[PDB]
RNA sequence: CUCAUAAAGUGCGUCGUAGUCCGGAUUGGAGUCUGCAACUCGACUCCAUGAAGUCGGAAUCGCUAGUAAUCGUGGAUCAGAAU
């Protein structure tokens, strides 16, 4: 089971921009470096770069997506499927 | 955040000096800020509780 | 009537352009079993009765009752208990119930889909799901005591998936993708 | 009378008799009597050939049965394939642990079990 | 000035004995509120689901009058788990 307490981490450095754009709906995709942060509604509908270790890639948020880390979405190592690599 | 904090900055937009704001200068919080410490509820009473904060006392009933 | 035309004329045309084999094999005649849906645990001593009083409206003939063979096994059966009932039987009357089964009443029931999603995989025996609610131009509609939904069987012989259901795609509609 | 996909609400008023349903309620109840004019003080057995048959029709139009259980099954197997903690603990025949479930855990489970 | 509507009560109408318009567990979906921030650790609202339970094996506990029993309400602690 997960843990939380009642301490959700949302690095301030990538929860009071996202707020910012906040001013009048929401702005092209961002990039943040602290995955530990956590997904919250705010943050839905707009397109997070989360950063792999090599780049950013873009994680758009949605509802359904409240709640995991930004790094869940964010796959560390690369594995190509030697395959047909199909669905 | 560093970017939100843009009330640093002395000269606003172009939107008028009414344009400047407050913010903590603790947490940085706009939220709920009182003036005359300039520190937001939350720091204000954190640093209430450590003393810090001179003249400043808890009341009681 | 339309039910001649298949088997003689479109059992050939279904046979020339994506097979490229002899006459036979695809499709015969023998017999149609006919399954009935499980009487067990709904009710008690009846149900028996609007069984039998309802599977010989919709074809001829009275349904047999027929107990398993008395041999215990690793299970909870007792010797002479009836279970089962099955009666399959047929000469030419299996053809009949192919047509006045899907061209009326159906469109025509309330709320039918349209899209069926890929019933069997490996074999012939299709198989389906109704619902207990059907509109037949057979059956009145205001003195029937609780409805009755059955399923619908077919059994065939056939090797691969396809060169198959390009035969039932040929008169019992619909079928989308 | 049978409305939906497998229903029979006998010997009751058309309100409650309704709320008997996967999909209707209380508030979807009151609503399509009163789309379809009929009085919510009626049982089921009074009703009219004519009342039931724009009942069904109107009621038809939803969402039921079956249809509706494999889109929550796709649900569930769509977090499960992934590597979800919530879909693991759909399963929750994974370890509940520290020390490791695959093997070496009978002092806890007791006699193996049938695969 | 507000929290307030007191509840049971009264008048009228509705429901039939079946696990039920009994009983609400559990679980799915959506949302509100407090709080810097509630995925193991919230409360609350709505929808859907709706279990066990049809009154209980050996012992044992509370009371003599507006009291028992029963019903609802406000308060202290206090941002918020008091059945």
């Amino acid at each position: 089971p997960r843990s939380l307490k009642k301490g959700p981490f949302i690095d301030l450095h990538l929860l009071k921009k996202v707020e910012k754009a906040v001013e009048s709906g929401d702005k092209k995709p961002l990039r943040t470096w602290s995955r530990r942060s956590t997904i919250f509604p705010n943050m839905i509908g707009l397109t997070i770069a989360v950063h792999n270790g090599r780049q950013h890639v873009p994680v758009f948020v949605t509802d359904e997506m409240v709640g995991h880390k930004l790094g869940e979405f964010a796959p560390t190592r690369t594995y190509r499927g030697h395959a047909a690599d199909k669905k | 955040r560093w970017n939100a904090v843009l009330k640093l900055q002395t000269l606003p937009r172009d939107s008028s000096p009414s344009r400047q704001r407050n913010r903590c200068r603790q947490t940085g919080r706009p939220h709920g800020f009182l003036r005359k410490f300039g520190l937001s509820r939350i720091k204000v009473r954190e640093a209430a509780m450590r003393g810090e904060i001179p003249g400043l006392k808890k009341a009681s009933w | 009537k339309l039910h001649d035309y298949y088997k003689d004329e479109v059992v050939k045309k279904l046979m020339t352009e994506f097979n490229y084999n002899s006459v036979m094999q695809v499709p015969r005649v023998e017999k149609i079993t006919l399954n009935m849906g499980v009487g067990e645990a709904i009710a008690d001593k009846k149900l028996l009765d609007n069984a039998a009083a309802d599977l010989a409206a919709i074809s001829g003939q009275k349904p047999l009752i027929t107990k398993a063979r008395k041999s215990v096994a690793g299970f909870k059966i007792r010797q002479g208990y009836p279970i089962g009932c099955k009666v399959t039987l047929r000469g030419e009357r299996m053809w009949e119930f192919f047509e006045r089964l899907i061209t009326i009443a159906v469109p025509r029931i309330r709320d039918f889909r349209g899209l069926s999603a890929k019933s069997f995989d490996g074999r012939g025996n299709y198989s389906m799901g109704v619902r207990e609610q059907i509109i037949f131009p057979e059956i009145d509609y205001d003195k029937v005591d609780r409805v009755r939904g059955l399923d619908i069987t077919i059994t065939t012989t056939a090797k691969s998936d396809e060169e198959g259901r390009a035969l039932l795609a040929a008169f019992d509609f619909p079928f989308r993708k | 009378a049978r409305i939906a996909g497998i229903n029979i609400p006998d010997h009751k008023h058309a309100v409650i008799a309704l709320t008997s349903i996967y999909g209707v309620g209380k508030t979807r109840s009151k609503a399509i009597l009163a789309a379809a004019g009929i009085a919510e003080d009626v049982k089921i057995s009074e009703l009219s050939e004519g009342q039931i048959d724009t009942l069904r029709d109107e009621v038809a139009k939803f969402v039921v049965e079956g249809d509706l259980r494999r889109e929550i099954s796709m649900s569930i197997k769509r977090l499960m394939d992934l590597g979800c903690y919530r879909g693991l603990r759909h399963r929750r025949g994974l370890p509940v642990r520290g020390q490791r479930t695959k093997t070496n855990a009978r002092t806890r489970k007791g006699p193996r079990k049938p695969i």
